[PDB]
RNA sequence: AAUAGGCGGCCGUCGAGGGCUCGGGUAGAAGACCCGGUUGAUAGGGCGGGGAUGUAAGCGGGAAGGGUCAACCGACCCGCUUAGUCCGCCGCCCCUAAUCGCCCGAG
RNA sequence: CCGACACAGGUGCCCCUGGGUGAGAAGCCUAAGGCGUGUCGGGGGAAACCCGGCCGAGGGAACUCGGCAAACUGGCCCCGUAACUUCGGGAGAAGGGGUGCCUGCGGGUGCGUAACCCGCAGGUCGCAGUGACUAGGGGGGCCCGACUGUUUAAUAAAAA
RNA sequence: GUAAGGUCCGGUGGAGCCGCCGGUAUCGCGGAUCCUGCCGGGAGUAGCAGCGUAGUCGGGUGAGAAUCCCGACCGCCGGAG
RNA sequence: ACCGAUAGCGAACUAGUACCGUGAGGGAAAGCUGAAAAGCACCCCGGGAGGGGGGUGAAAAGAGCCUGAAACCGGGCGGCG
C-alpha cells in the first residue's frame, strides 16, 4: 500500500488500449486509461493528472500517444467535508 | 435447371455452442486386451518432421514431410470406480466409489516470503470441480463400499464397469482446477475390469502405459470459437452479383411461396466454432517422456521449439506427437481413444523412422 | 461572467484578433469586475490582458 | 427544380405593398395599382358581387 | 394532483408524500416503484443510490423491448434509470421528513404503498421530410408514497 | 423423454450451494462460457529467451570539386555497429493490483 | 433572408486574398483572421451484416444484355508520327528515351557575382527521382447528325 | 317487462324535476376509406453517423457542469468556414 | 310550441381576431370557484417547482377552480395463472 507523502514510480502500458478504439480516439482513451490505472494501483478515490503529463500524452497528435509512460504518483489525504478520508493521487512526469 | 450439391452439411445440426467445454465420448471400441480405452491431454502447438513413410501407398520407403501436433500429457489420477447395470431402456449406473483423501506430492509448491509450504492434499484441488466431497470418509468405509460393489458384481446385477479419472494441470503448471472424466475399460469380463480398476484406484496412469506408438486413434475436442458468422462463411454460399445494392454476403431467396414458412435447411447466420467434433484415424507418431524425444538410443532432443510454443509454455511432462492437426484452440483439453472405425490395411504399430525434427522458432 | 465583452473590447483596443488576447487565469475576477473600456485599458496597462 | 430551390429566389422586390387607400398589402408596386381596391387605376372602389371580403369587413 | 389512491391512511401510524409534474419517464417510474414497494425506507434509499451509481440493475417486467440482459440471476432485461431514481429519492426523503416531524421512527418505516401515474402531456412538434410536422411530446409523472411504522 | 431418468456426495427437517463486485480470454452482439483470485504467477513491472526490420544518434576518417587550390562547405561512403527501435509471444522473480463489501437461498 | 425548421437546397462567389512547391485564383502544408456549434455523449478485437476506403498469389473478361465498376496511361524535355482529308486538320495519332541530390562551369537580357530563364561535365543514393500532391490510356471498322449550341424544371440530352 | 325500457336501494351533487291527456319536432346510431375532440398498441423503439469523424488536462463559477468561463496542448477552414 | 356553447350568425370571449396565400382571396379554437376571497396566516423538508402539517369555507369547489362519464394508465382487492 502507498502511504500519504510517499512517491512511487509507475510504468503505465498505454498500448493495451490501442486496438480497442478507433485510431482517432486513442489520445483521450489513453488519458482515461492512465487515470483508471493510477486510481486502481494507488487505491485513490480521486486522481489529478498534471498538464505536463497530458501534453506528453498528446505530444504526437490524437492518434499516436506513447506506448508506455513513466509517471510519479504521490498520495495525499483530504479528510475534508466529513466524507471519510478521500485519497488524492497526483501524477507527474518521470 | 443447373444442379449442384447443397451448401454445407445437415449432419452436424444444430450448429450450437458445445454443451460442455469438456468433450464427451458416446461410443467405445471393442478390444480383447484389458486396458483403459483412451487418454486426455492439453493441446500445446504444432510442428513438422521428415520421416520414412511406412504406411501403404505410392510414397512408401521415401522420406516425406509430415505435420505433427503436440499434446502435453501429464499423468492422470484414477480416483473412482463406477458400475453399470442393465435398465429397462439402457445402462443405468448402480454404484460409484471414490477413494478417500490422500496427501498430494506432485504439487509444485513454492516457498514465498513468510509462511511454510502450502502442504496441499487431494480433495483440495478436486473441490474446485466438485465443491461437495465426503467428510470423515475413512479407509474402512472405502473398503466396505468396495466389498459391496464386488458382491453386487458377483451377484451379477452389474453389466459394465468404468473408471473415474482426473487431470492434473498443476504438475505442468497450467492451472489447478482438474477435469473429471469417465473412461470405459477394454475387455469382456466385468471381474477382470473391476480388478484392473481396483489395482490402480488412487494411483497414476501414464500415456506410455496406456497407448501404443504407431496406432490409429480418434481425437475428440471442442473446436476453436469464431463467434457469429454470416452464411457465406458458415455454410459456404456464393457471393451475390456485384451489382447488388442490398448486400453481397447474404442468401438471395430463403424459400418459395409454398410452403408458407422458412425451411430449417436454408443457410442462415449463427454460431460458428466451439462445436464438439470427432476426427477419425489419426496416427500416433510418438510418445515422449519429460518433454524429451529419443531418436537413436543416443540422441535426445527437447520437443519445445526455441522460445517456447506460441501462446503456450514449455513442455515439461510426457507428451504425444500425432500426425496431422486436431480440433481445439491452444491449451484445450483433448481426449483420444483407440481407432473406432479403422481401415483394413493399417500402418504397422511401431514408431516410424524420423530423420529430422523441427525445433526452430515457430513464432 | 462570460468575458466576451472584455475580450472583444481588448481586441479592438489592441488592434488584433480576438484569438490573440491573453487573459491572466489568476485574475479572471478582476477581469469580470472591469466593465468599461477605461477599466479594460487599466487592466491592459497592468498586464492582466 | 421548380420547388424548394426555386422558392429561395423570393428576395427580390415584393410584388405588393401597403396601399394608401384601403390599408391592405395589395398595392402592385411595379404596375402602380391596387389588386384589392383599385387605387391608382380607378376613382371608385373595386367591388364585385362575386366577392365577399368587403362584406366580411363589416359583418354584412 | 392532490389525492392518494391509498384507502386506510391514518395520521398516527402512517406518513405520506407526493410529487407532481415530473419530467421523467412514467414507464421506468412504474418499473422502479414495483421493486421499491414493500421495502424498508433506508433499504430503498440505498437501492436507489446503487441504481444511480450503476452498481445494481433495475429489472424490467412490463416495458422491456429491445433491452439487453445483465450479469447475474434474474436477468433478464434490466437497466439503470438514473433520472427516475434521482427524482424518486427526493420523494423518499420528503416522506422520511414527514414521518420524523409527525413523530415516527425513521428506522422502523416500511413502504406499504407507492405508485406512479401518467400526468399532463407537454406538446411540441418536430419537422420531418416531405413537409410533415410530427408530434414531439414530454410525458410527466406523478408519484405518491405512504409508509407505515412497523411495531 | 408428462413413464418429465440413474448414481455418488453435501445440506435441511442458522444454513450446503450460488450471484454482484476483482485481475484476465482456451469465449463473446447483451446474456452466457472459461482460467485465476494471497490456499496466488491472472495482469502490470523488472530481467532473460525467441522474434520483425536492417546497422540508430554522436564522433573520427574519406569524398566528386570549390575556396587564398588555406581555413572552411560538400550529396554520399567507411569504423565503433547483427547496431538501434519495437514486440497484440515465452520463462523466472509476489515488487504492484486480484481487496473491502453487498445480495439470493431449500427448511 | 426564402423554402412550415437553429432545412447539406436557393438567394450572395456580390466585391478582395500573405509564404513554400508549382504555369497557375489547381492540389498539399502553413501565417493573419476565425472556429472546436456543418452540436447528443460514453463503452468495445463487442460479432454477423450494411455503407465509404486500401491491398490481394496464379489466370486475365472465362462475368455480364453489354468491360457497369475498378485498373492501366498521366506532368515536362527530346526524337518520331499513319489511313484519310474540305490542305486548315487528323496530332499530344501511334511509338521510343530521359527526369532526384550534390560539386562546379558556360549562355540569354541585365551597370551588376541584383532578378528570371536556358545548357554542359563529374560524383552519388533507392525497388521506385512529374517518388507526396497535381497528373490523357490507345488503335481499327459500321449507322445516325455536318460543326459550336437547345430540349420534356421532377424516370427520355438523343439520331429530336 | 317476451322488448323498446321503467322503477326502487346505496354513494357524489348542490337546484330544479316528473306521472297522465291532447298537440307539435333539427325526435332514437356501429358503420358512409363519415365529421369534431380525446386517448391507445407500434415504443421507451426509429432517429440524434455518411457531405468538415474533436477534443484533452489543470483552475473558476454554481445546489447541480462532457456541453458555461480562463491558461496550455492538439486540431479544422485558410480563392473561404 | 326556434337553439342552448361540436347547437345558434363564422364570431355568447381582446372575431372577420389570430393565423394561410405574391395575389385575387380563405379563415379558426376559446363560457361557468365560492354566499362572501373569507384566494390558505404560521411550522418542517426541498436549489426550485412544489410536498407534509396546520388554517378558511355548509361543502376545496384551491384558482391547472360547478358537475367530472367513457376510452386509456397505475395500485389494492377476488378468480385463473
Ligand atoms: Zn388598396
Amino acid at each position: 500500500a502507498i502511504k500519504a507523502g510517499e512517491e512511487v514510480i509507475f510504468t503505465v502500458p498505454i498500448k493495451k488500449i490501442k486496438k480497442i478504439v478507433p485510431r482517432w480516439k486513442r489520445a483521450p482513451r489513453a488519458v482515461k486509461f492512465v487515470r483508471e490505472f493510477v486510481a486502481r494501483h494507488a487505491k485513490a478515490q480521486e486522481v489529478i493528472i498534471d498538464p505536463k503529463v497530458n501534453e506528453k500524452i498528446w505530444e504526437r497528435g490524437i492518434e499516436k500517444p506513447p506506448s508506455k509512460l513513466r509517471v510519479k504518483v504521490k498520495v495525499e489525504e483530504e479528510k475534508r467535508e466529513g466524507e471519510e478520508t478521500v485519497r488524492i493521487a497526483y501524477v507527474t512526469l518521470a | 435447371k443447373v444442379h449442384r450439391p447443397r451448401r454445407g452439411s445437415l449432419g452436424f445440426s444444430p450448429r450450437k455452442r458445445a454443451k460442455s467445454i469438456v468433450p464427451r465420448i458416446r461410443s467405445w471400441p471393442k478390444e480383447t486386451e484389458v486396458r483403459m480405452l483412451g487418454f486426455a491431454g492439453y493441446k500445446a502447438g504444432m510442428t513438422h518432421i521428415l520421416m520414412i513413410d511406412d504406411e501403404p501407398g505410392l510414397t512408401n520407403g521415401k522420406e516425406i514431410f509430415m505435420p505433427v501436433t503436440i499434446i502435453e500429457t501429464p499423468p492422470l489420477r484414477v480416483f473412482g470406480i463406477r458400475a453399470y447395470r442393465m435398465g429397462y431402456l439402457g445402462l443405468e449406473t448402480a454404484t460409484e466409489v471414490i477413494v478417500p483423501d490422500f496427501p498430494l506430492d506432485n504439487y509444485p509448491a513454492k516457498e514465498r516470503k513468510g509462511k511454510p509450504k502450502p502442504k496441499m492434499t487431494f480433495y483440495k484441488l478436486l473441490e474446485r470441480r466438485i465443491a461437495t466431497l465426503p467428510k470423515n470418509y475413512t479407509q474402512e468405509m472405502f473398503e466396505q463400499k468396495l466389498g459391496q460393489l464386488e458382491d453386487m458384481i458377483k451377484e451379477g446385477e452389474i453389466v459394465d464397469v468404468r473408471a473415474i479419472v482426473a487431470t492434473q494441470p498443476w504438475v505442468i503448471k497450467l492451472k489447478k482446477k482438474p477435469e473429471v472424466m469417465e473412461y470405459a475399460i477394454g475387455g469382456t469380463s466385468v471381474e477382470e475390469k473391476f480388478n484392473y480398476i481396483k489395482e490402480k484406484l488412487g494411483k497414476e496412469l501414464r500415456v506410455g502405459e496406456v497407448l501404443k506408438e504407431g496406432e490409429l486413434l480418434d481425437v475428440i475436442a471442442v473446436t476453436k470459437g469464431k463467434g457469429t458468422q454470416g452464411p457465406v462463411k458458415r455454410w459456404g454460399i456464393k457471393l451475390r452479383a456485384h451489382k447488388d445494392s442490398k448486400g453481397r454476403r447474404k442468401v438471395g431467396s430463403i424459400g418459395p411461396w409454398h410452403p408458407a414458412r422458412v425451411m430449417w435447411t436454408v443457410p442462415m447466420a449463427g454460431q460458428m466454432g466451439f462445436h464438439h467434433r470427432t476426427e477419425l484415424n489419426k496416427r500416433l507418431i510418438a510418445i515422449g517422456e519429460n518433454g524429451k524425444l529419443k531418436l537413436d538410443e543416443n540422441t535426445e532432443i527437447e520437443i519445445t521449439p526455441k522460445g517456447g510454443f506460441p501462446h503456450y509454455g514449455i513442455v515439461r511432462s510426457d507428451f504425444m506427437m500425432i500426425a496431422g492437426s486436431v480440433p481445439g484452440a491452444i491449451k484445450r483439453i483433448i481426449r483420444v481413444r483407440p481407432a473406432i472405425r479403422p481401415p483394413k490395411k493399417k500402418p504397422p504399430v511401431q514408431r516410424p523412422q524420423i530423420t529430422y525434427v523441427s525445433v526452430e522458432s515457430k513464432q | 461572467n462570460t468575458l466576451k465583452m472584455q475580450r472583444r473590447i481588448a481586441a479592438e483596443i489592441l488592434k488584433c484578433g480576438e484569438n490573440r488576447i491573453w487573459i491572466d487565469p489568476e485574475r479572471i475576477d478582476d477581469v469580470a469586475s472591469a466593465i468599461t473600456r477605461e477599466d479594460i485599458k487599466r487592466l491592459i496597462k497592468e498586464g492582466v490582458i | 427544380g421548380s420547388g424548394t430551390a426555386t422558392f429561395g429566389k423570393r428576395n427580390s422586390t415584393p410584388t405588393h405593398i401597403r396601399c394608401r387607400r384601403c390599408g391592405r398589402v395589395s398595392y402592385n408596386v411595379k404596375k402602380g395599382y391596387c389588386a384589392a381596391c383599385g387605387f391608382g387605376r380607378s376613382r371608385r372602389l373595386r367591388k364585385y358581387r362575386w366577392s365577399k371580403k368587403w362584406k366580411k369587413k363589416k359583418n354584412a | 394532483r392532490f389525492g392518494y389512491s391509498f384507502q386506510n391512511f391514518d395520521p398516527k401510524r402512517m406518513a405520506r408524500a407526493s410529487a407532481r409534474d415530473l419530467r421523467i419517464s412514467p414507464k421506468l417510474a412504474v418499473e422502479v416503484c414495483r421493486e421499491l414497494r414493500g421495502m424498508m425506507l433506508n433499504d430503498a434509499l440505498r437501492y436507489l443510490d446503487d441504481v444511480i451509481a450503476l452498481k445494481r440493475p433495475v429489472p424490467l417486467k412490463r416495458y422491456n423491448d429491445s433491452q439487453g440482459h445483465k450479469p447475474g440471476k434474474g436477468f433478464g432485461p434490466g437497466r439503470y434509470p438514473v433520472k427516475v431514481a434521482k427524482a424518486i429519492k427526493k420523494v423518499l426523503l420528503n416522506v422520511k421528513n414527514n414521518a420524523v416531524q409527525k413523530g415516527l421512527d425513521p428506522d422502523k418505516l416500511k413502504i406499504i404503498h407507492i405508485a406512479a401515474h401518467k400526468g399532463p402531456v407537454l406538446r411540441g412538434w418536430y419537422p420531418r421530410a416531405f413537409g410533415r410536422a410530427t408530434p414531439f411530446n414530454e410525458q410527466t409523472t406523478h408519484i405518491e408514497v405512504v409508509v407505515e411504522e412497523i411495531r
